[PDB]
């Protein structure tokens, strides 16, 4: 009924009404980082 | 460097081969 990763965490499932296999991938997330020249030099920024 | 490839040398390839939630 369920799948597992090596670190013993769920990563796939049986859909219980149509028995095809669904991979569960975690929702996209991460750090937000602001690239900037010195605020004395310019007021512009770029975002990673 | 072995340029036929990443410009790794032959011995660097052996080293790169031999090594090896959210
Ligand atoms: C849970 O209930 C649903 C709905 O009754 C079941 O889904 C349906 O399952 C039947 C086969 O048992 C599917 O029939 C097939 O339809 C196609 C249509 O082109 C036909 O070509 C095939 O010869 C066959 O008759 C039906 O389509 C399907 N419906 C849906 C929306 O998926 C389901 O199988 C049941 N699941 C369990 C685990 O009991």
């Amino acid at each position: 009924q369920f799948g597992r990763d090596i670190a013993d965490t769920t990563d796939a499932v049986r859909d219980p009404q149509t028995l095809e296999i669904l991979d569960i991938t975690p929702c996209s997330f991460g750090g937000v980082s602001v690239i900037t020249p010195g605020t004395n030099t310019s007021n512009e920024v770029a975002v990673l | 460097p072995d340029p036929s490839k990443s410009k790794r040398s032959f011995i660097e390839d052996l080293l790169f081969n031999k090594v090896t939630k959210f």
